[PDB]
């Protein structure tokens, strides 16, 4: 999107499926393109961000506001919100590594919570915002 | 027309930019002293002109970000001085006066960026390069 | 969503059903998951939440406008006023405890009422704003 | 009615426009010389009119373009003149007076253009051409 | 209530509507001479109320349309006068009054009309026709 | 709480509502007449209290609507006066007091209605009926 | 962090809530008498701090809804007193000092409620439970 | 760049975070003392610099959270004092200067939080760790 | 919705079908729930309100802005303005009596008049605000 | 919708039918029910108002927004035009007689034009505020 | 739409259809109604405006923001472009005659781009205000 | 769309096609028009602008926010974040050539990044705000 988001997505993955918990409430169910095989049902997926242009004369940056959705299968969707409560103590204030340029806050934003289809999936949205410097 | 990122506002250490400056804007005044007199051929009122006094004041703002420069703002404004500033018009050059750094404030918030605003103002005499 | 709503779900949850009005009046068809059988038919329901990310420096909070809905098959829908002002008389200024955090203030919003499907079912949300303390 | 692009300002160099001139306007005072009397016929304030002194004052606004005559504005700001300047109105006509450069400031973002603001007053007797 | 459209301030030349006249206002004023003494009921501020002078102005602004009587206007400025103005009530009744032309403003854009606010201010004892 | 449309302002000519009242709103003041002296427990500021004078002031706007107490706020201007008025509070009840008329502006445009604002303040003495 | 219904204003009769408090404000003060000296070791300015008076002000608004209360902020209006007020932070506790009732103002409208600001300040020396 | 999350003031009681700070804003300041004589070269504003006092104020708002250091801010206005305050940049480092508590204000709603602007100013000599 | 909901559809039920005009221009089709049958065809219809939550410190109360639409099958729709002008006639400034709380002020908002279906049917809805206090 | 309503749309349909032109322009295809038969097709319709409540403490009035569409079925468009300058000529100051109240001033608001369906028939809306006085 | 739109669309298809750009890279294909046979497929349509209005006490005017759009069958749509540029040539600062009134300014407003049906049709709507005198 | 439409699109046209990176990264695979053939998958598109007439009484110019889509085959999109990451490392601050005037800025605007259709393609959208002078 610009610069910095090839490396922005990489990142915020490599720290999910590093944290303790989310691995022993979602698994290996991480990702953004979808494993195919049989569709374990709890997962999140982490793609579609838009950015908000912050820039400079001298250089410049921007605000990625990236969503990770949480998906769960489960009849209620209190199994989702501890999911997506791992989600956001794994990311607000994250201090992380990129390969270019650096992010300065990974703060919180919006996170609606909803069924997606028949009533049967339940989608969290987590937008957070990722002022990131390139 | 002009580039806004071309005209910018520059600090001493040789000038290097100031890193953030989102927001930039030299400008001039005068206070227009009045010689009014009985005698008017419509009454309109008269001005010398020349005689008054002539200003210069500069606000740039943006994102604090760190460099060698940025420091140096701080570096004016505790230990007292008049260096001098230099803001370029992209077609017109640059302006080349001291000026002095009469109020900068540092802001952040709980999710956005540290930004600040510094306003400067015309401590001498100005150029003008052309 | 936030990290308090694993939480807060959960003990709204339990402040309803617990009511001694609304328990006349829909009896324990209180619900997220729809119990499978044969649709009682004056339920209501307690999913949909979005957050407000109302933060701090040192800490961080939320504001959860979780969404109750209440839905009855009833031919008017004044069956389902008494039942969503048993909802209203149940959590302005509730003052309850949560799992993680506390919330300070679970005050009141829009709440519009109409009809879903047919204008055979009428829904009433409920909007409340939930200002938790993480 | 008029159009909006036919009413505009102008500086010598013979005159011609400013390049960039989104927002222009020409503003007349007066200060009202209040003669107030002790018998009135209802208590009414009673203004004597014609002695109060009268004004005018321009401001043109819009997007620094560098031209002959934008270049010019800086002669006159910094070399304190008063020299001639003319807004003509569609219908009116035009005013040819001598004002001055009583403030400018020229401003640039980090995304938009470079504008500028051009404030003017009046300097001496007006005209109009009719 | 009364229709926006029948309210309408006038010049003379005998007085005719001056063209664009999108939004007016006339407005009355006093400013309550206050003759407070140490012996009071309550303490509540006392007021003479009639000694104190009254006022009159009128702010009638719209797009520039030349007429015979828009140019009145400029007339009135230039030339300084003070003659009678006319601001109707649709009910109550035209007003009748001399005023002067205290502040008139032509301003226009690149992509709008020519426009201009004109303010005037009370300049003698004014009527009602009832 | 109450009815908005149950507190109303009204003049005399025996009491009526003035016909358009969109909005009104009684305002009372006081200016806390400073008494700080040295000794201080905590350096607190010290003030008197009921010394101080007291005022009311009330602005009353909407849709100018002709009737026989609409013409009457006209005849309380020009012939300067200061009347009773009567603002009643839904549960309070009615003050009656003797205000003045210290502003009004009718106003109109191309396509609203003709509109005013009645501004008054306190003259006099008031009460409270309970 | 703490609910925003917790913290109350509140008057005497003995203390209770004025009805309707949708928006409450208490407003602290201090006007820094500046004791500035020639020697300073860098120029930075000099307050004593301590010596300078002291302020506090209370805003509340809200629905005007009649209660015994509420009436006795009309009865400390009319008859000028500087009784007792309290305004309680929801975790640091009561204020508890006389204050003054400076400017209250009724306001409703022709489809809204009858509203009421309630503006106060200090009139003596404060406490804190803890 | 840097996070806003970084930069913070902080209160004694040793140095804490004020709980809820969600807006922070350190402002400096300086009069700029003129110092204009008769032989300008352009006739350009003339100033002395240095001599002139300068200043810095600290804005920070959020919620009301109650903390140790929160009943500190209590303490310090009633028990009027001069403290060491400290507000860091993220990377210039900390400020480490005496303020003053010149106002504070706390404020709570119907539905929203209980917050507070707490608004500060120099009251001694600055420093700078870098 | 808010409590005042259950008795404030009640009342505004009760003040239309005692008003004799709309009782000589529609009869007695003035409802909520259809009567099924024959489908007169000039009737209005009083359920769709929503909330905006006017409240206080001390109590709280509701502002309901409940939407009355009037249906008719004439072919033009001037026999369904003076029903809607008898709706109007008979709302505005109703002072009535409650069963939970009373109101305050039964005013008068956005009345919008549209053809709804193959342009056969006419729907004039009529919004009026009614601040109740619980 | 407002008690002037019925009053309102009788006036403005009364008078249009009696200009002189739209009668040579349209002829007698001015309606707002559409007679059946072969449908003319160069008619114009005279249906939705909407109203935004201006009133008083002491009486009350409403701002009818009211539309009249044009349409045509010629190939292009501007017949419509001059038959819906013809309706603005005889519109925009009209002071008209109505049965209940009066108006105080028929203004002009926005007038779109548009294609409608299949781009054989165009649709010039004319909204006209009728600040009426009940 | 106001009375100077029967004049306007009149003239501003005048000014078209005489320049001698846009004929070399049109031809005559600039209308409202469509000539039906072949459908040359490089086209620009000259109908909806829309007004906004703007009036006087004495005297009325309209702000007609008419679109012209640009249709084009090519693959690539550079070919729209100087179809468009030829359009913005002709109109900005007309100073053209009408036959209701005259128009004061012909200024340009915004000018969108896209792809209309299939990704084969590219629309190239161009709004111009009209600024025009009663 | 406006005068310099037809020029600023051929130009950043040229600019694209000669980066080296982004030539490693799509290949020959941007366009407006599509080459038809096999759609080899990972390509870029250049087509809708829109202007927002920023002009002059002496002359003007336009605002052109001109829309670059990145449409990417594989499975995950992160291979579609370098190649709009090699976008805009060539576009913001071009200072390129113009056939029809110049431009002055050719700045960086939002950039969203979602999955279009069956989640099975990705589009990353990427604004750039072009100040021309004409």
């Amino acid at each position: 999107s610009y610069a910095v988001a090839g490396a922005l997505q990489a990142a915020v993955y490599q720290q999910l499926r590093a944290d303790a918990v989310l691995a022993a409430l979602v698994g290996t169910a991480v990702y953004d393109a979808v494993p195919p095989g049989p569709l374990a049902g709890t997962y999140v997926s982490l793609g579609p961000e838009d950015v908000a242009d912050a820039s400079d004369k001298t250089g410049a940056g921007a605000v990625h506001d990236f969503v990770i959705s949480v998906i769960t299968d489960a009849a209620g969707f209190a199994t989702a919100k501890a999911a997506a409560a791992a989600v956001s103590d794994a990311l607000v204030g994250a201090d992380l590594v990129l390969s270019r340029g650096r992010l300065v806050g990974l703060w919180f934003l919006r996170a609606k919570a909803r069924r997606v289809e028949k009533a049967d999936m339940r989608r969290i949205d987590l937008v957070f915002r990722a002022r990131v410097e390139g | 027309a002009q580039n806004g990122k071309d005209l910018l506002i520059k600090l001493d250490l040789q000038f290097e930019t100031i890193a953030g400056l989102r927001a930039t804007r030299i400008s001039f005044n005068a206070e227009t002293v009045d010689v009014t007199s009985l005698e008017s051929q419509g009454g309109w009122r008269e001005l010398l002109g020349g005689a008054g006094v002539r200003s210069a004041s500069i606000s740039g703002a943006g994102v604090f970000k760190d460099a060698d420069t940025d420091e140096r703002a701080r570096q004016i404004f505790f230990d007292g001085e008049v260096p001098e500033f230099q803001v370029i018009i992209p077609d017109f050059g640059i302006v080349q006066g001291p000026f002095m750094i009469t109020s900068i404030d540092y802001a952040g918030s709980h999710n956005g960026e540290a930004s600040y605003e510094l306003a400067m103002a015309s401590a001498g005499a100005l150029s003008f390069t052309a």
